[PDB]
RNA sequence: UAUUGACGACCCCGAUUGG
């Protein structure tokens, strides 16, 4: 198997209700129809995890190591952004929204003839 | 060679990372989204915190802190493989086996895998 | 009476700029327009006390002992921004 | 008619409000 697929995301035409296209529910109060708290989430490994420190990383005719980041117990750190990056990119997915993160893709690409 | 049309001509306007206050979709509005192109914000409905890890021997040092683990070739992504990164229509349909790579961004409602 | 007085900021020391920012109640975002740039004397400068008081009665106003024990006790607040950080 | 060989790293902040 290729280790990389791609999830089809769907043209959104059409897509009303909550899934649509919306002016947003904003902050300045709770909504009598709408949710709020606390959730309380554990994570736990099945492959290992890598978290590269790249501020204590070193270089060896320019081969680069790096060192599991630990936090200000001693602990590895994980960092919330990594966490969330993780769970927005599922969720974009399994919601089908827009894609947050889209870079320049504006030249043709090029190829070579056989 | 290059391919007939630009990636991004592919993608579906309403897929597009979003470029008004009203068009903002469901992620957008829970996570928060920002114009890249203008004026518009938003501040995400939702906070990760209080990030711990439980155990406290959770570091796999493989028994000597000299030791390190060389790993694999994580080389860069090549969109330029037409047959694994475009789709045969918008609704993200694999591209025909056999044919030759010009048939890749090669018409408008091709779309993006 | 009122003297001026000039401030000693500390040797190596420079007027400080703290930024301002109004936050969108609804968006959670700044705000169109509203951002402003404070210029503030960093903690710790000095200054003289500039009082002079004349007495045609004998001892000093009890009132104005009250007053300088409450700059002893630090409690009088100065200048701007009195409710927001400074002063 | 389809052959010729094997190498190589990349991104370094971006968009906006400035009273």
């Amino acid at each position: 198997h290729n280790p990389y697929n791609f999830v089809p995301a769907l043209p959104r035409d059409g897509i009303t209700g909550d899934l649509g296209d919306c002016a947003p529910a904003g902050h300045s109060y709770y909504h009598g129809d709408k949710y709020s708290g606390r959730i309380a989430v554990k994570l736990t490994t099945v492959t290992p995890l890598l978290i590269p420190d790249a501020s204590k990383e070193e270089i060896n005719n320019n081969h680069k190591t790096y060192p599991v980041r630990i936090g200000k117990d001693g602990k590895p750190y994980l960092p919330p952004t990594s966490i969330k990056g993780m769970l927005r990119s599922a969720y974009e997915a399994v919601t089908n929204s827009r894609l947050a993160v889209f870079e320049d893709h504006d030249s043709r690409l090029a190829y070579r003839m056989p | 060679g290059l391919y007939e049309i630009a990636p991004v001509d592919l993608l579906d306007e309403t897929l597009k990372p979003a470029t008004d206050k009203k068009q903002l979709s469901p992620a957008d509005r829970v996570f928060g989204w920002v114009n890249q192109r203008g004026n518009g914000c938003y501040k995400g409905q939702l906070r990760i915190h209080s990030v711990t890890c439980q155990h406290d021997d959770a570091i796999d040092d493989f028994g000597n802190q000299n030791f390190s683990v060389p790993l694999a070739i994580l080389g860069q992504p090549k969109p330029e493989q037409a047959r694994f990164y475009c789709a045969d229509d918008r609704k993200g349909i694999p591209l025909e086996d056999g044919y030759d790579r010009d048939d890749g961004y090669s018409d408008s409602e091709q779309g993006l895998r | 009476i009122v003297d001026d007085a000039v401030i000693h900021i500390p040797n190596n020391a420079d007027v400080e700029i703290r930024e301002g920012v109004g936050i969108d109640r609804h968006f959670g975002t700044a705000a169109n327009g509203f951002k402003y740039s404070r210029a503030v004397i960093p903690k710790g400068s000095k200054f003289k006390l500039p009082l002079t008081f004349d007495s045609q009665d004998d001892g000093l106003p009890n009132a104005l002992i009250q007053l300088l024990c409450a700059l002893e006790a630090g409690d009088i607040r100065l200048g701007a921004a009195k409710t927001r950080g400074l002063g």
